[PDB]
């Protein structure tokens, strides 16, 4: 008989690291449905911030057009999301950005010889012949001027190089950020990588000490099997430290006297970042997008 | 788009046409002018 | 012979004939054999199958005998033979790189990969014709599973995220 | 090892062509009988 | 002919502009090889083609 | 026949999710 | 039945000629006709759609069009289309006057 | 919808339209791919869109996919579930199938919806659970019985089957009765299922429901299945790896040991056909004027490929029928490799046995390798020489890897299936032009009488009988037409 | 007339080449990647007189 | 119910069930004319 | 061409870590196996990606029709 | 102030009419159009 | 025997109308251009092969073409008589 | 395609999240269906998948020049111990979730890094629709060719097809 | 005054008189909350049968099925799943919230 205060008393949350861009930590005694829904949403429906309408003044380089559009839009921004909102597009083109959905970074990079001493370096040998992602400036329409002093909005990852360049070519362009998930593109996904994996479980059968539990220890990542003597035998140490790499399965001492499998309610969520959000700020949206989700289907008119 | 042509029928107006399905010129106003065709022929020097 | 060809000694050295090296076994130097005399020689295909008092000539390397895009297939060896075939064929209907001077030329229709890759898994011969300055193609992630139901008969399914982040994108 | 990708190898072949030989010199015996086939012309005994 | 990886680059070419071929009209066009019988050496063909072509050819 | 040379020098270098160089 | 005066390449065919071949008149413009309203793309999988059903792209949807003479009962769906016009998928293309 | 060589009439069928977003290209269900002989590898057909109501009214009741269930060349079922959805159905219809109760009622809804009007009741009805008291259960051929359940007509009773599997008994394990397939009053109560229940095969589970319902429930079932056999993939996926290639240790020994009794076997079949004996050895000048002698004539150059061809042609069948049951590492169920061999869902037990034991001989022409003037089958060999792996057999395996002498002899073998394949369709295509100028014109008429079109009579009835060969398939199923008796009624 | 033969591959002859056909001689250097265009190189051909043929030998 | 019905093109079927399998029967000697030569005279 | 801005199948950015690579390699003359391991990568879907990059850009720019060759 | 680009020396070059197409220090004849400033839109994508 | 070599099932409903065809003017006809010389339908053999090699004949013959083969419907454009041409549909209309 | 004559064309753009995904967090960028290799016996993608992921992660490329291994020197003894150092599965498994369900499949996905190539005719120039269009000057039929906007061949055989299904209206 | 109502359909070619059974079409929605829902409307008691299904992928609309035994129509049994999965979240946000505070 389950109930969302018997959920309530077998729910456990375990943080093992926390970090500016990552984030492992185990979700206890929920369900498969309910914790894919958070990778789900992670992935998907948390929005972002990243580059959508690229015009170019000029491009006399070597990289395409639309090929070095392309490479502006996977740049991550350190922009925080609810400082802009949402675009709409039952409107023109003349009243669809604003200063409150939009941010406009702009490009102006033009390369020429330099008289260097000398099969030379070219950072040596010419001026910017180099685009990095540093150099996509923003420029602040409106009033994001007393509401971005705090945070100037930077690529956050600033070395990024976005093209290269020989003298007498430039670029010149000026794109806009736009607000978007995940699932529109790929380029608005606030996360390298969000997945869970379930805690292994390593079910000893038959006392294995001695000789054997030394061959035993081999077939695991080190910190997870341990010993003590003939007793305290060959126990395990840390189940979540093991990969299943099913190595002790192979071996015909062995084939019988342990069975591997997992804890079916145990996750580990491993959340990484694209460095515009902290990591478990991107949980707590994503947990707050699937109960927003649900509201607007009960506060909602049942169709015919 | 378009180009210079005969009147069209109908009554319509002293017209211009334009070929729209590789074969029916209408007029300005989209009258298919009745019995055109726009022909070709087959290559797939020497 | 009884019933064979001809006998004789026919020496040749003229033009447009088809040579190939191979190892004679006294001296062991590079000696080189064309198709005339091949038949009736006794060309051991490993140092390690030279037979006593027959084998008076060794390959250098058995990969000597195939083409230089029948070896650019990784382990060749263990394919069913049609499919070395097709990929002899496949190999050349690629979009890869036709070369890097394309600002300077004027075609009817080049076709051009964007971002190629080495393989990780290539032949030796990979990196003596320079097959660096041509990159055809690109490593994927791939996992042999049945789990979509649109993969079958030759039917394959590509990512939509690595897709957006550019994955075989070409012009 | 067994093999390897050239990485520097490469990059710094890419960045500044051999100013004496070419390198891959396999490349060039694969079309010896087309470019030799042509210098027999005007090349060689006789003119 | 005579002409370096870095002077291919400086005339326009690739660095390993392999030759062979000939530009017609811009289409790049080259010679096929062709199998024909080795030269100079008597070969003793059988073959049905000759009796079809007078009386009392074997 | 000499076999195929094995790479000497190869060490873990796969690890379960929050676990870096932990092992020694 | 000819005899020209030399190798014109196969010389100027008669009207013999475009009646007996594989191609010419009576096997390729008689029993081998070229059709409207016909499309050819490439084939996809789909365990989705049914096993009595063909998936059309919408590039084909918008092109491939079927006369329906306009009733009392039609009437209803066949305004939709020509308000939706020959863009907008539930559509069409033009109407032929009586 | 058509398939460009149109070398019958199911090639050329009559589709309904699912309008599609975000495509270009025209997308087909896979019970259609058999029978216009088609596959995802870039081939094209032609969609063909008929203008007034005559023709509607024939391409929904003539030419419709669901009237060519059977084809008429002999009356054998084209139309079934693939390569994958078989292969699923080994895995659900198992007796390791388990599914709870949030499990089974999602596996019903996944493949019939109510909505779609697939049901014939306006309520999906379930099924009591299999096993009650610990924990409530579905097995899984309690799944099958339950889509028949809904997707069958309630009024009439259910289905009533005894058939057989492509599987045999042992590869399940002791006294398993999963080879007979029994379906009683709609319920699957014993046996997996195959390509030969729901592929392209006759006297299944889908030839049956064709018989007793009609082809439009038929239609119905295939995608039914086809959705069922799709989530189940989704959930549970099916894989094929390197393990599954490789002989277990034990097993590995064994083909060692039977084919270092064939060493002897190319001299032995050459002593035979030169009419020596006593062993004697290969280097003997007796010998080997008689092998010059048999290498000049054609007659003589057959009888020795014959004679020891099908001598190791043994030793290749001594390998196989030792190892690929019990040599292998993965035993039947978790062995996908054997599974998609076993099942019929693609390949073949010789495709199994190269890759696990030995290629075999690569027979050219019918006869054997061909040889050089000098008696050389390659350059690599002494002339006249009485092995057999001169010859052309192949010891080795696509698993470990086939020697350069061996992987010149099979690609001899792999081009003469495809210069033969371009000389294949050229030949029978013109064959079937000139029948089909002749008997063109040729109908039956309202007297039971074939004529032709002028009115000149050909025969008297179709066959002697005037039966349509697409109907005939149970009526001589007499056993089947009495246990279905209410139903067929 | 040079510029002619290896336009079309058009082998035109008073005297009589020993060759067998007169035509296919030349063929575009396609430069769809660079293992179709290195592979015309090592391109040889027994002859076009022979897939008219109907024997495989 | 399981007669032929009056109208039914059983000169295309009867050639279409003849050509169609004979795409299938091209090959080699596995004493009489074999396979499509055979169905040829 | 250069290097791709983020990783095709888990989506890290890896296109500033090119110049990084092949400091380590030239300067710090280390393995290519160690190099990737100290620049971060460590799932090999993206330790693949700065591994086997061709980087043929520096290969285009030396084709420059806006200055005297 | 429009301008071309001679593919031979790659010097920059307004060529009005009533001129021959050629470099104007060289006498080169292929002669390339440069581009300019001028906006065009993309989506990244 | 041929297709029973090969393991290739086809009925003898098909084998019979063949045979019967062959065997229609009590000879053993073929299929080909002299087994088709003995035919009613001009267009049938003008479509097939040697189109104005029947022609001659044809029309030394004065011959009147039927139309009622398939190939010569096709021609003139005329409804096939096999299959859902094979009768008329009438309209019953009730007033006098 | 791949390098082994394994070729055929993409049959849905499928999204990320709903793709199976690893222990480690990769999702496959190509999945290829197991039924292709019975039939095709492509042995040599199966240890290119093999030499790929431990090329990957011990930063080495690996050689396949052919007749490298023996019968004695099986390569899946060789790059399977060298994925057990790196701390993978012998044989090239990995434990993959589901991802519409999210659970656990029912045994290890065969994962890997294989070179894919991309073959260089597509969708876009091979498609093609006429309702109607230029016709023909002597036969007014429609015109052959895609770019004229021109129409598909009703041939021979398939007037045979339509004769068979008895559908004297189609034909008409 | 303009909610949005075409979210949330009730279809009634499925549906029965009573209101104990009903198929539902919320658009734009897929297996991410098709199938947390389903776990949830699956610990009423008084469902008998529940299950989502997605009729093609390449469009998002997502078909769920409720049915009931009796007092409670499948209407009431959609907003008490809709409502513990409400409660089901607010659990998850609070007890990562406190381990949060907790380090
Ligand atoms: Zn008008
Ligand atoms: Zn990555
Ligand atoms: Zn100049």
């Amino acid at each position: 008989e389950w109930n969302v205060e018997k959920f309530k008393k077998d729910f456990e949350v375990n943080i093992s690291s926390l970090d500016a861009r990552e984030a492992n930590f185990d979700l206890i005694n929920i369900d498969t449905s309910i914790a894919n829904a958070f990778r789900r949403i992670m992935i998907s429906e948390v929005p972002s911030v990243a580059a959508e309408y690229v015009y170019f003044f000029n491009n006399t380089s070597v990289i395409q057009d639309e090929v070095l559009a392309h490479r502006i839009g996977l740049v991550p921004l350190k922009v925080d999301p609810d400082m802009l909102t949402w675009v709409d597009s039952n409107l023109p083109d003349d009243e669809k950005f604003t200063d409150e959905n939009t941010i406009v970074l702009s490009l102006n990079v033009k390369c020429t010889r330099n008289p260097d001493a000398p099969s030379t370096d070219p950072k040596e040998l010419y001026n910017n012949a180099h685009v990095y992602a540093r150099d996509l400036k923003f420029e602040p329409q409106g009033r994001q001027s007393t509401t971005f002093a705090d945070c100037p909005v930077v690529p956050a990852d600033p070395d990024i190089l976005l093209a290269k360049l020989r003298p007498g070519q430039e670029i010149s362009l000026k794109a806009h950020c736009i607000l978007g998930i995940g699932g529109d593109h790929a380029k608005f996904s606030p996360v390298s990588t969000a997945s869970y994996r379930l805690l292994p479980q390593i079910n000893i059968l038959q006392p294995i000490k001695g000789e054997s539990a030394r061959r035993f220890q081999k077939c695991f990542p080190p910190g997870v099997i341990g010993i003590d003597e003939g007793s305290d035998e060959a126990y395990v140490k840390d189940a979540r430290k093991d990969t299943v790499s099913r190595e002790v399965l192979r071996y015909e001492e062995f084939a019988d006297k342990v069975k591997l499998g997992r804890v079916r309610n145990h996750f580990i969520f491993n959340v990484e970042s694209a460095g515009a959000m902290t990591p478990e700020e991107i949980f707590f949206k994503s947990v707050r997008i699937l109960k927003n989700k649900a509201e607007y289907l009960k506060n909602c008119p049942i169709t015919q | 788009t378009f180009i210079r042509g005969p009147i069209c029928g109908t009554d319509n107006c002293p017209s211009r046409l334009w070929r729209i399905i590789d074969g029916r010129r209408t007029c300005q106003y989209g009258h298919v002018m009745e019995g055109d065709v726009e022909f070709n022929d087959d290559e797939d020097l020497g | 012979s009884t019933r064979g060809q001809y006998p004789g000694l026919y020496l040749f050295g003229g033009h447009s004939r088809m040579l190939r090296p191979v190892r004679y076994l006294p001296l062991d130097k590079e000696d080189i054999v064309g198709p005339f005399e091949q038949v009736y020689m006794n060309i051991a295909v490993t140092p390690q199958e030279i037979q006593n008092n027959v084998h008076t000539h060794v390959e250098f390397t058995p990969t000597n005998i195939l083409s230089i895009l029948a070896n650019l297939t990784p382990f060749s060896d263990f394919n069913q033979s049609p499919r070395n075939m097709y990929q002899c064929q496949m190999g050349k209907q690629t979009m890869g790189t036709p070369g890097v001077a394309l600002c300077h030329r004027s075609d009817n229709k080049l076709y051009r990969l964007q971002t190629g890759q080495t393989p990780i898994v290539k032949a030796n011969l990979y990196d003596d014709y320079g097959m660096d300055n041509f990159p055809n193609g690109f490593n994927a992630v791939v996992a042999v599973i049945s789990y979509t139901g649109y993969d079958m008969d030759d039917a394959m399914i590509i990512n939509k995220s690595a897709d957006e982040r550019g994955f075989g994108y070409g012009t | 090892r067994t093999a390897d990708f050239r990485t520097l190898e490469r990059e710094s072949r890419f960045i500044n062509p051999p100013k004496d030989k070419s390198a891959f010199p396999l490349l060039q015996e694969a079309v010896q009988p087309h470019i030799g086939s042509f210098n027999a012309l005007t090349e060689g005994p006789d003119g | 002919n005579k002409m370096s990886p870095y002077e291919l680059v400086q005339h326009k070419e690739e660095s390993d502009e392999i030759g062979g071929y000939f530009i017609v009209n811009g289409i790049e066009k080259l010679i096929r090889m062709l199998i024909v019988q080795r030269r100079n050496h008597p070969m003793a063909i059988i073959r049905p083609s000759f009796a079809n072509r007078g009386a009392s050819y074997s | 026949r000499k076999d195929v040379p094995k790479v000497e020098g190869l060490k873990l270098e796969h690890f379960a999710t929050g676990y870096d160089a932990e092992d020694f | 039945k000819a005899q020209g005066r030399t190798s014109g390449k196969v010389p100027i065919p008669g009207v013999k000629q475009a009646l007996e071949k594989k191609e010419g008149l009576f096997r390729k413009h008689m029993m081998g006709k070229r059709v409207n309203y016909a499309a050819r793309s490439v084939i996809s999988p789909d365990p989705n759609i049914e096993t009595n059903e063909i998936g059309v792209p919408p590039v084909f949807a918008v092109k491939l069009t079927y006369p329906e003479p306009v009733t009392a009962y039609n009437i209803a769906e066949l305004r939709q289309a020509v308000i939706n016009g020959p863009d907008k998928w539930p559509g069409a293309t033009q109407i032929q006057n009586e | 919808m058509n398939r460009q060589p149109t070398l019958h009439k199911a090639s050329m069928m009559g589709h309904k339209v699912r309008v599609l977003p975000n495509e270009k290209t025209l997308r087909l269900h896979y019970a259609n791919t058999g029978a216009y002989n088609a596959d995802f590898d870039g081939d094209e057909m032609n969609m063909h869109f008929p203008q007034n109501e005559n023709a509607r009214a024939e391409a929904l009741n003539l030419a419709n996919t669901d009237s060519q269930y059977l084809t008429p060349t002999s009356g054998s079922p084209v139309r079934g579930l693939i390569q994958d959805h078989i292969s699923a159905g080994v895995w659900l219809t198992s007796k390791d199938s388990f599914f709870t109760r949030e499990q089974y009622q999602q596996y019903i809804y996944g493949c019939i919806r109510p909505e779609d009007g697939h049901t014939t009741r306006s309520k999906i009805v379930t099924l009591p659970p299999t096993i009650f008291k610990p924990y409530p259960l579905w097995t899984g051929k309690q799944i099958i019985t339950t889509v028949l359940l809904n997707v069958t007509p309630p009024d009439m009773p259910g289905i009533n089957l005894i058939s057989k599997n492509k599987i045999k008994n042992e590869y399940w394990g002791k006294g398993s009765l999963e080879n007979e397939v029994l379906f009683k009053d709609g319920a699957l109560l014993c046996g997996i299922l195959d390509k030969s229940q729901y592929g392209a095969s006759k006297y299944g589970i889908v030839h049956s429901l064709h018989e007793v319902y009609g082809p439009e429930v038929a239609a119905k079932v295939l995608s039914v299945l086809g959705r069922l056999f799709t989530n189940y993939i989704t959930a549970t996926a099916f894989t094929c790896g390197m393990d599954d290639l490789r002989l277990t240790a034990e097993g590995n020994k064994w083909r060692t040991d039977i084919l270092k009794t064939s060493v002897d076997t190319g001299r032995e079949a050459a002593a035979e056909v030169t009419n020596l004996d006593k062993d004697t050895p290969a280097d003997d000048p007796e010998l080997l004027k008689r092998l010059q002698e048999i290498l000049r004539d054609n007659n003589k150059s057959g009888i020795l490929d014959a004679v020891t061809s099908s001598k190791v042609n043994a030793i290749t069948s001594q390998v196989v029928s030792k190892c690929v049951p019990d040599g292998t590492m993965k035993k039947f169920p978790c062995n996908s490799m054997q599974a998609m061999a076993l099942s019929g869902a693609k390949g073949s037990n010789v495709n199994v046995s190269q890759i696990m034991c030995l290629l075999g001989q690569q027979a050219l022409e019918g006869r054997r390798v061909p040889v050089m003037v000098s008696g050389k089958t390659l350059p690599s060999f002494k002339p006249y020489e009485t092995d057999a792996m001169a010859g052309g057999y192949v010891k080795g395996r696509f698993y470990s890897g086939i020697k350069p002498q061996e992987y010149y002899f099979h690609c001899m073998a792999g081009r003469e299936g495809l210069i033969d394949t371009a000389v294949k369709t050229s030949r029978s295509g013109y064959l079937q032009r000139c029948l089909t100028k002749q008997l063109e014109g040729v109908h039956v008429s309202y007297d039971n009488s074939i004529r032709d079109a002028d009115g000149t009579l050909v025969q008297f009835m179709y066959g002697g009988d005037a039966i349509d060969i697409t109907k005939e398939s149970h009526m001589t199923q007499f056993e089947f037409c009495l246990d279905n008796y209410y139903a067929l009624l | 007339k040079m510029q002619y033969f290896l336009s079309t591959g058009n082998l035109v002859s008073q005297s009589g080449l020993d060759l067998q056909q007169v035509s296919g001689y030349t063929v575009v250097a396609e430069k769809i990647n660079f293992y179709r265009f290195i592979s015309h190189f090592r391109m040889v051909h027994r002859g076009s007189f022979f897939a008219q043929l109907k024997t495989t030998t | 119910r399981s007669l032929i019905n009056p109208g039914e093109a059983v000169g295309i079927i009867a050639s279409q069930s003849v050509g169609e399998p004979s795409t299938q029967m091209t090959l080699n000697t596995f004493n009489v004319t074999l396979g499509i030569p055979r169905l040829r005279e | 061409m250069i290097v791709p801005v983020r990783c095709f199948s888990c989506g890290k950015v890896v296109g500033d870590k090119w110049e990084s690579y092949l400091n380590l390699l030239q300067e710090d003359e280390l393995d290519e196996g160690t190099a990737l391991s100290r620049l971060g990568l460590k799932r090999y879907c993206c330790r693949r990606m700065i591994l086997t990059h061709v980087d043929l850009i520096e290969k285009f720019l030396r084709y420059n029709p806006l200055e005297k060759r | 102030t429009l301008k071309y680009i001679c593919a031979e020396c790659s010097s920059k070059l307004s060529l009005s009419r009533t001129d021959a197409v050629r470099c104007k220090d060289c006498g080169h004849r292929i002669l390339l159009k440069a581009r300019t400033k001028r906006l065009v839109q993309f989506e990244a994508r | 025997n041929v297709f029973s070599r090969y393991a290739i099932s086809v009925s003898f409903r098909h084998l019979d109308l063949i045979a019967d065809m062959m065997t229609r003017q009590g000879t053993y006809l073929a299929f080909n251009r002299q087994g088709m010389e003995t035919s009613t339908s001009s267009f049938m053999k003008m479509s097939y092969e040697t189109t104005c090699q029947f022609l001659t004949k044809a029309v030394l013959d004065n011959e009147r073409e039927q139309l009622d083969s398939p190939s010569a419907r096709i021609v003139v454009g005329k409804l096939n008589n096999v299959g859902t041409g094979s009768f008329d549909v009438l309209a019953k209309v009730p007033n006098a | 395609s791949s390098r082994h004559g394994q070729k055929g064309v993409c049959s849905r753009k499928w999204p990320t999240i709903d793709m199976p995904f690893s222990e480690t967090g990769i999702q496959p960028d190509i999945i290829i269906n197991p039924h292709a290799f019975p039939s095709r016996m492509t042995i040599g993608m199966f240890v290119e998948s093999l030499a790929g992921k431990a090329g990957a992660l011990h930063g080495i490329a690996q050689d396949s020049t052919p007749w490298i291994f023996n019968e004695d020197d099986t390569p899946a003894d060789y790059f399977g111990e060298q994925l057990a150092k790196a701390g993978y599965n012998y044989h090239g498994n990995e434990p993959m979730y589901s991802g519409a369900t999210g659970e656990e499949l029912r045994a290890d996905i065969y994962v890997g890094v294989v070179y894919y190539q991309r073959l260089r005719h597509m969708v876009n120039d091979k498609f093609q629709v006429r309702s109607t269009g230029p016709v023909n000057s002597l036969t007014m039929q429609p015109v052959k060719g895609r770019k004229r906007h021109g129409g598909i061949r009703v041939g021979e055989m398939e007037r045979d097809a339509l004769i068979g299904h008895g559908t004297s209206f189609l034909l008409q | 005054e303009e909610p949005d109502r075409e979210k949330i359909k009730l279809l009634t070619q499925a549906t029965s008189e009573d209101g104990t059974s009903a198929s539902f079409q919320i658009v734009e929605e897929d297996h991410t909350l098709g199938n947390a829902l389903r776990y949830v409307i699956m610990k009423n008691p008084d469902v008998e049968f529940c299950g989502y299904s997605i009729p093609h992928p390449s469009e998002n609309l997502l078909n769920i099925r409720i049915q009931t035994y009796g007092e409670t129509t499948a209407v009431d049994a959609l907003q008490k799943g809709l409502k513990d999965l409400m409660d089901l979240c607010d659990v998850v946000e609070s007890k990562f919230t406190e381990k949060i505070k907790s380090m």
